[PDB]
């Protein structure tokens, strides 16, 4: 009559459900107030208000001008 | 197309009670043709005509027989054509 | 039962195409005002899907074969609940 | 209107004349002496083969032109198929008559649609700089250009599509379009 | 290639290396060995499909026979179509939906 | 009798005739886990079960004792 | 479930050709299977009576060709149900 | 009405949803025009989802009398269903009409 | 420095470390596998951080880096909604592919590990570059490492398999190259921002479509052009067979979102009936043959041809639902297909040495855990709900149906036929008898390594099938830019 | 009667124990650990989907109609 341990899988499944319940409750932004500090930090690091538009527009223009130069050189009259 | 009111009123009494009549009549006959007469079933199961319809309905209208050789085997042979040829 | 689900899946595709959703509230509130032909298309697909799981005269062969399983399975699934879906 | 028969002999003579050349070269590279007149004894089946293809290509490519009265890439396709087909009959295999007909017809069709620059490509005679600039900077076309040549529908529903649909359905099915009022009020 | 026969038709009671499959170990196999074994579509050997199609056709003849009999002698309706005040106009969806019976042709 | 089977095969559903010596102690533990999250499902349901009709006060309706969307209605109607 | 107790009582036999006389051996099983059989045949005043028999009345109650036709189609089905029962 | 939050200030298009009078050589303008076209299409479609939600609430509220008490949303949803659809910016960016 | 270049350079550090430890310290071959495994997980960490900074409703490419050093060929990296999930899938799959082949690779471990790390950098560059010539440079750069990987670590027919993949890919690509070159001549560049606002002539679009479609049809693969996959997916080692079926096949699906839909709008609309004819023919033919396939590996490999046709039809739907479901299908397929190759090429093959389904039967009696995961994996291959495969299957079939009903109807027979071969293969291996009598030596069940890589794969396909909003959320705004059409009353507003 | 549960998980016999191969630490603490840490961090990632932006505008557009009685009467 060997005994059976509950086993790590029992705690991984139970702990996963328990952790999900715990984490979800603390993740709420409150009743109607401002989002918690952790939410604000995530917004701050991923701010990128106009970072990519400025960088992207400069790159397209630089390669527009490249193309005009290439066109002028390969279409040069023989 | 609601038929509730006519079902309770328009149907003649005989038709409403008919399945009860047909059930008692056909259940005593089934009892009468088994342990009371019980040869007629054996006569029928060896009559040439009754033999075929016994096997027609025992074999489920032959539907499964035609499903295998015309649907699943054909699907299986189509695959064989593609893999080999 | 997948042969039925093919038509069931296609029937839901017809519902999404003509209504933009398939919630019961949205499908049934708008049904009287919808094209009569698309209702026929949708209903035919629902009928073919229902024909397979309720094992009607076309897609019926799987049901008597389901008796290979244990008898309590035959009572709960192949007699009173799944076939009634 | 071109003489297919008169052209066909010229095509056979030119291509088959090359056949006599390779026939004469194969004769000179023969280890066993067989005589000068062996050019038409055993090497004849090479010049005859080559002139057979030239006439088969030129006649059919000319004959197809007279049937439709238009000179384009396709005429060399049919001539290629029959040139390829006639190269098969020497082998004697039905797979080979089609295999060569496929090869020669596609090659010769491809060089006419493209206009292979073997004898020289087309001359633009125009400013190459402005041809590139015009294609690159043309970014909006009038809607009539796409609509006339991709059609209307299949998600292409320009303004006024529904009114056009009502008239188009009326002439083909004879039904007035009027969806229901979907509301007890109004 | 051995003769192409489903392995359904071998002896269940013979000595088999694989009793479940009904096959001996060195036994040669067909190029359709995959779809000739025990786990494969059953081969129903009741009757030839030529006769089989005939028997089903008689049932179709019988089914159509009852259809004709009912069509010749089936009772006429007993009650007039129920009249509905206003034809259930508003509460069946308005004029944009189907209405009920109201003073129409019969 | 009892079908012979390998003792080297590990199954999550138990195996062949698998009954642990502690079956009752572990059934108790799992039954508490099932009850524990079923109550959590009960708590979540009572807060988000939405109705458009209010049951009569004199009528059997055990939902009235936990579900919020009508629990507040009863006390709101208790103001006149 | 009643049949399931029959198969369990015998050595898991499922062929009718090997049964009979089991009424004195399965008194509760026979009684419940008899109750279930009368409800299936729609013997009057039983659970199955109120449901299935009313479909038959409704079928004829719909005073159409198809309704009366399938009342006939279903009345043979009622007859042969009694026979298998 | 509900005030716009900081979420609906960063992504609010600053330009009308048109490709008219836009220089495709200005990358920022072309992208802003493309963005504005997409946001308008998505709003009309999400207008369908919201209207679909009161029609759902009306349906289970009314029951028998939904066919005569929930028709205001049935047209409102049907109009949005027949008009709103995310179709992109690509056809207008390449063709001009009227 | 951009995080996108961090993605590319980390696997090169692993190549440098693996090739150099022998000089730094007879090093044990276990250390290289730990270096190679740790390298791939660090790469996943950067991808998870990129996805957490990613903006789901931005039209400009993100995580770009200024260059201002214009050469003739330069490498520009960017990421938007469509390409990010393909990036995450390469990073999620590569650690599993290494752990899958942990004990099976017995010789040339540096060579095996260095090629896989090189393939990760090359495969990720495909979804990250911002240029169509850059796209082709990396799409075709994987050919040498894949050629050498198959011949060094392949099975008996490895030489033929390694010759088939290189030659088909080289040939189809040279047709794509001729199209990419014609575009660069017309526009002057293939940088995405410049090239996307180009409107080619319709006749040019037609000849540009062909060649591009010739290439992608060979790499989809469509039926009749699929002989290379069956030779190369089967003969390839399990790790390389995972990369070939989970990531390599998905480069042409992502290539439609960059090379066909935004720059060939009219041709795609007009030639849809050709594509849907090939796709529907592919679904039917790829399904009947995989019913008759007796190699278990060849059977799993060739079902991919059947699913690749489904999301190829969904990518030509011109429907936001079909396009998204196509990405979901190609994403879910790379999970289930990876697991099935592990189950067949890794678990059956390593124990038996044979791939013939004839020798397998009733493994449930001995391997309870294998049958557990192999059944969920076959349910995913059959497109059962609560699996991301169902959601991708369902959405791309609706788009296919709404675009061409009859083609969508014929394509919608995969609900029947894919289930037909997934359960037929399952019931012959796991079920259908007690235990195969050719097993004179009892087997062991799933090891911890076999259990974890399978459990991870069925986890991704199930969580994402219960909440597909994790992928669908960042995919909505950017695919809105690849649809072609207008409404009669929602266009040209003033 | 019933039998006690038996079997060798991972194929490790009762006499012996499981032996680490070298992939366990990287897989559990690295790949799985990162995926969990990513999950909690995802719960704080700000919403950037086009719907929640468009629901806000569409809410106002339907508010300026007979639908969706707005909180303020302006
Ligand atoms: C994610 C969702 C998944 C489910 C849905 C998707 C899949 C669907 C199909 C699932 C089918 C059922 C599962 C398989 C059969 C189960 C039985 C079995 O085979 O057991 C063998 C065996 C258990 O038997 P045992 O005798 O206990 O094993 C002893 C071994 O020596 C033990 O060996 P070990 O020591 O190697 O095991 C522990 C190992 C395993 O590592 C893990 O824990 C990773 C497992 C994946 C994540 C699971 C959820 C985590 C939640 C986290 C918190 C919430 C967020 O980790 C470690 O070694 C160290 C821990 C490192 C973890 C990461 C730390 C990060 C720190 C920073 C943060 O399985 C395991 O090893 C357990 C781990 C894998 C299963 C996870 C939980 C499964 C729950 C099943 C029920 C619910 C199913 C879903 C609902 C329906
Ligand atoms: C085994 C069969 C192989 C068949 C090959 C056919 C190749 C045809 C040329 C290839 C191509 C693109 C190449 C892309 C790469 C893939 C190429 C194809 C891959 C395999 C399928 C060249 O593209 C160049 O063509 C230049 C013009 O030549 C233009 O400059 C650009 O279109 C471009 O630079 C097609 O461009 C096409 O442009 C059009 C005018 O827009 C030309 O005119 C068309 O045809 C006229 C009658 O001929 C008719 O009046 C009319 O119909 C039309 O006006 C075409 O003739 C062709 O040139
Ligand atoms: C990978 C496995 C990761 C292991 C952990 C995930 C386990 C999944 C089941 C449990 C889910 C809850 C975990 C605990 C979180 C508790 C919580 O409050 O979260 C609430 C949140 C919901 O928060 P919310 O809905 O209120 O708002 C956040 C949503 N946005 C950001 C859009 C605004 O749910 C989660 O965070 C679950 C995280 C799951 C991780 C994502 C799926 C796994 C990774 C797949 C990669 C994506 C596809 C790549 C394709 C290749
Ligand atoms: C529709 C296209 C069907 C594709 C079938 C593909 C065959 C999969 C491989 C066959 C599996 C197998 O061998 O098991 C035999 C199985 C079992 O069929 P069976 O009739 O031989 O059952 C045998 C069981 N005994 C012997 C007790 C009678 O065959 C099937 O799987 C048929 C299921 C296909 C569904 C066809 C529905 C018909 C639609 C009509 C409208
Ligand atoms: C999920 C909730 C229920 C999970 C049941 C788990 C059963 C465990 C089990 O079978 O053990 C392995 C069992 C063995 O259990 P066992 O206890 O018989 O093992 C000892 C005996 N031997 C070793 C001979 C088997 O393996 C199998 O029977 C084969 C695996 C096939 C079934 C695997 C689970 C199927 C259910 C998963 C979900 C499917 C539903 C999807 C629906 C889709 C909806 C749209
Ligand atoms: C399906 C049932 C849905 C129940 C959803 C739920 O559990 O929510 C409750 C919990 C807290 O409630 P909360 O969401 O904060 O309420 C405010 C909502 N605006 O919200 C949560 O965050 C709880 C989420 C954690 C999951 C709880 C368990 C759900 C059931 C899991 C069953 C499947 C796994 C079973 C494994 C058994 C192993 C022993
Ligand atoms: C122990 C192993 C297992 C665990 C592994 C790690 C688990 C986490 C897996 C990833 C899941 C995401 C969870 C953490 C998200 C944190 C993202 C972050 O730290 O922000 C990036 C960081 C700060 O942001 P910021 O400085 O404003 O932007 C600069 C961009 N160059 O700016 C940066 O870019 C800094 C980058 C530094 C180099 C990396
Ligand atoms: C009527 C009729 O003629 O049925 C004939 C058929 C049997 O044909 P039979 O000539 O007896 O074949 C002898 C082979 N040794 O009998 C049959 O097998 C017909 C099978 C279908 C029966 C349909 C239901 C009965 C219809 C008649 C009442
Ligand atoms: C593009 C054009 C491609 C043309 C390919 C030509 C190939 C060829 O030379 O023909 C040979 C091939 C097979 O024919 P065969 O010679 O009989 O091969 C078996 C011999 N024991 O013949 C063929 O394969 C041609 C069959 C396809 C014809 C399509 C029309
Ligand atoms: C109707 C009158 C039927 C009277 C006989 C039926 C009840 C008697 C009976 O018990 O028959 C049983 C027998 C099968 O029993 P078995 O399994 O062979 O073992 C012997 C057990 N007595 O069953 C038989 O032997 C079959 C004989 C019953 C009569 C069948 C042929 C008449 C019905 C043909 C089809 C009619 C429907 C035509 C189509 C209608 C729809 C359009
Ligand atoms: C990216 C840049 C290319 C990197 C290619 C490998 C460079 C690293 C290297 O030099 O590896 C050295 C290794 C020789 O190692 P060795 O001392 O011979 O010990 C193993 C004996 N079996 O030799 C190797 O193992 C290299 C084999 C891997 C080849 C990579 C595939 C290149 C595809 C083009």
């Amino acid at each position: 009559n060997v005994e059976e341990p509950l086993g790590a899988a029992f705690y991984i499944a139970v702990g996963g459900i328990a952790s999900s319940f715990v984490i979800y409750n603390i993740s709420r932004p409150g009743p109607n107030g401002e989002p918690s500090s952790l939410h604000k930090w995530f917004s701050k690091i991923s701010d990128y208000k106009d970072e990519w538009e400025t960088r992207n527009t400069l790159m397209a223009a630089a390669l527009e001008q490249a193309a005009h130069d290439k066109h002028l050189l390969l279409t040069a009259e023989r | 197309h609601e038929i509730m009111i006519d079902t309770e009123f328009a149907v003649p009494v005989l038709f409403k009670l008919l399945p009860f009549i047909f059930t008692i009549s056909f259940s005593v006959i089934a009892l009468t043709l088994s342990e009371l007469l019980s040869e007629l079933v054996i006569y029928f199961k060896f009559s040439r005509f009754g033999y075929n319809i016994f096997g027609f309905f025992n074999q489920r209208f032959l539907i499964e027989f035609f499903y295998n050789k015309y649907i699943t085997n054909l699907i299986l042979n189509l695959g064989g054509q593609i893999t080999k040829i | 039962n997948r042969v039925g689900d093919c038509f069931l899946t296609v029937g839901m595709f017809a519902i999404l195409w003509s209504l933009g959703n398939l919630d019961y509230a949205t499908v049934f509130s708008l049904a009287p005002y919808i094209n009569s032909n698309v209702v026929i298309i949708i209903g035919i697909c629902l009928l073919i899907g229902a024909m397979a799981k309720s094992s009607q005269v076309g897609l019926h062969v799987w049901l008597p074969m389901a008796m290979e399983g244990p008898t309590p399975v035959s009572a709960l699934i192949h007699a009173a609940t799944m076939v009634t879906a | 209107p071109k003489d297919a028969v008169h052209l066909g002999l010229k095509g056979a003579a030119v291509v088959g004349g090359i056949g006599l050349l390779f026939a004469a070269v194969r004769t000179s590279l023969a280890r066993k002496n067989v005589g000068p007149w062996a050019i038409f004894t055993r090497n004849g089946k090479l010049a005859a083969t080559f002139a057979a293809v030239g006439g088969a290509y030129d006649f059919t490519r000319a004959a197809a032109a007279n049937l439709r009265e238009k000179e384009d890439w396709v005429n060399n396709g049919i001539g290629g198929l029959f040139a390829g087909a006639t190269m098969g009959l020497t082998t004697g295999r039905i797979p080979r008559v089609l295999g060569f007909a496929a090869l020669t017809g596609v090659v010769l069709a491809t060089a006419e649609y493209a206009g292979s620059g073997l004898r020289g490509v087309f001359k633009r005679d125009v400013d190459e700089y402005e041809r590139k600039e015009f294609l690159r900077k043309n970014r909006r076309r009038p809607i009539e250009e796409t609509l006339a040549e991709i059609g209307e529908g299949r998600g292409i529903k320009p303004p006024g599509y529904y009114e056009r649909r009502a008239q188009r359905l009326k002439e083909k099915y004879g039904v007035d379009i009027n969806p229901v009022c979907a509301d007890p009020d109004q | 290639n051995p003769p192409r026969i489903k392995r359904q038709f071998r002896d269940p009671h013979a000595d088999w290396w694989d009793k479940q499959e009904r096959r001996n170990f060195g036994e040669p196999v067909h190029e359709d060995h995959d779809i000739l074994g025990m786990f494969s579509p059953y081969e129903y050997t009741w009757i030839t499909p030529g006769k089989g199609l005939f028997q089903i056709g008689l049932f179709i003849a019988s089914f159509l026979g009852l259809c004709y009999v009912v069509k010749l002698t089936y009772p006429d309706r007993v009650s007039y179509p129920r009249e509905f005040e206003g034809g259930l106009e508003r509460e069946l969806g308005g004029a944009g939906a189907v209405r009920a019976f109201l003073c129409l042709d019969d | 009798p009892k079908i012979p089977y390998p003792k080297h095969v590990w199954s999550p559903a138990g195996g062949w005739y698998a009954q642990p010596a502690n079956w009752k102690q572990n059934t108790a533990i799992f039954g508490l886990v099932i009850f524990g999250i079923t109550a959590m499902v009960w708590k979540y349901s009572a807060e988000h079960e939405v109705r458009h009709k209010m049951p009569e006060p004199d009528r059997f309706y055990p939902s009235r004792y936990w579900v919020k969307q009508i629990k507040d209605y009863e006390r709101a109607q208790k103001e006149k | 479930l009643g049949a399931g107790s029959v198969i369990h009582a015998v050595a898991d036999n499922q062929d009718f050709r090997k049964f009979g006389g089991l009424i004195s051996y399965l008194p509760l099983t026979y009684s419940v299977m008899l109750i279930a059989s009368l409800s299936l045949v729609a013997f009057p005043f039983m659970t199955g009576f109120y449901s299935k028999d009313f479909i038959l009345e409704s079928a004829y109650g719909q005073f159409s060709f198809s309704g009366v036709a399938v009342y006939i189609i279903a009345t043979i089905g009622a007859i042969f149900t009694t026979l298998y029962s | 009405p509900t005030p716009e939050s900081e979420a609906f200030l960063a992504k609010k298009p600053q330009v009308p949803p048109t490709f008219d009078g836009v220089d495709y050589e200005d990358n920022k303008r072309l992208k802003q025009a493309q963005d504005a076209i997409i946001r308008e299409q998505w709003v009309q479609v999400m207008m369908g989802r919201l209207v679909r939600e009161e029609l759902s609430k009306c349906y289970y509220r009314e029951g028998v009398n939904h066919l005569e008490k929930c028709g205001k949303l049935r047209e409102r949803y049907l109009q949005l269903l027949a008009n709103a659809k995310v179709k992109g910016y690509l056809f207008e960016q390449q063709n001009y009409w009227s | 420095m951009s995080l996108l270049y961090v993605l590319l350079i980390i696997p090169i550090i692993g190549i440098f470390l693996i090739s150099t430890i022998d000089s730094f310290y007879f090093f044990n071959v276990s250390y290289y596998k730990k270096i190679a495994l740790i390298t791939t997980i660090l790469n996943l960490i950067v991808s998870l951080i990129i996805y957490i900074l990613f903006d789901f409703s931005n039209n400009q490419f993100q995580f770009i880096q200024e260059n201002l050093d214009l050469s003739f060929y330069d490498i520009y990296l960017g990421v938007d909604g469509v390409s990010i999930y393909f990036v995450l899938l390469t990073t999620i799959i590569m650690p599993i592919a290494l752990v899958s082949n942990w004990n099976s690779i017995t010789n040339n471990i540096k060579s095996y590990l260095i090629i896989m790390l090189l393939l990760e950098t090359l495969l990720l560059a495909v979804f990250l570059v911002l240029d169509v010539l850059l796209f082709y440079i990396f799409f075709e750069s994987i050919l040498p490492p894949l050629f050498i990987l198959i011949g060094l670590f392949g099975s008996s027919n490895k030489v033929r398999a390694s010759f088939y993949i290189f030659l088909y890919t080289l040939l189809g690509s040279l047709f794509l190259l001729l199209s990419i070159l014609t575009m660069s001549s017309i526009v002057g560049t293939t940088y995405f921002d410049v090239l996307l606002k180009s409107s080619f002539e319709y006749t040019t679009q037609l000849f540009l479509f062909f060649g591009i479609f010739i290439a992608f049809a060979v790499k989809t693969p469509v039926w009749g052009l699929n002989s290379w996959l069956l030779r190369a997916h089967v003969e390839s080692p399990l790790g390389g067979s995972i990369v070939l079926a989970a990531i390599v096949l998905k480069l042409s699906l992502y290539g439609v979102f960059r090379l066909i839909l935004p720059i060939l709008p009219q041709a795609s609309l007009n030639l849809t009936y050709i594509v849907y004819a090939i796709g529907a023919i592919t679904v039917l033919y790829a399904s009947f043959s995989t019913l008759r396939t007796v190699d278990v590996k060849e059977l799993i490999a060739y079902s991919s041809v059947a699913h690749a046709a489904i999301y190829l039809m969904g990518v030509f739907s011109n429907t936001i639902q079909g396009l998204e479901g196509a990405i979901l299908l190609g994403l879910a397929h790379g999970f289930v297909s990876s697991g099935l190759f592990i189950c067949a090429g890794g678990i059956l093959y390593d124990r038996t040495g044979t791939r013939l389904i004839y020798f397998f039967r009733g493994l449930t009696q001995i391997m309870p855990l294998f049958s557990l995961f192999f059944f969920i994996l076959c349910l995913g291959n059959a497109g059962t709900p609560l699996t991301l495969n169902f959601v991708g299957e369902f959405m791309s079939l609706y788009g296919t149906l709404e675009r061409l009903p009859i083609a969508g109807m014929l394509a919608s027979t995969s609900i029947i036929f894919s289930a037909a071969y997934s359960i037929y293969m399952y019931n012959r291996i796991a079920f259908g008898g007690s235990v195969s009598l050719y097993f004179i030596d009892c087997f062991r069940d799933l090891t911890k390594r076999e259990f974890f890589i399978l459990f991870t794969l069925v986890s991704f396909t199930v969580i994402l099938g219960i909440y597909p909003s994790f992928v669908l959320d960042g995919l909505h705004y950017n695919i809105s830019s690849v649809v072609y059409g207008i409404e009669p009353n929602a266009s040209y507003l003033t | 009667q019933y039998d006690p549960p038996t079997g060798w998980l991972w194929g490790v016999r009762p006499g012996e124990k499981y032996q680490n191969e070298g992939w366990e630490g990287p897989f559990f603490y690295g790949f799985w650990g990162s995926l969990i840490v990513f999950a909690i961090a995802y719960a704080y990632k700000p919403d950037t989907s086009i719907q929640t932006w468009a629901l806000e505008e569409a809410r106002r557009r339907l508010e300026a109609e007979g639908i969706l009685e707005d909180p303020n009467p302006t």
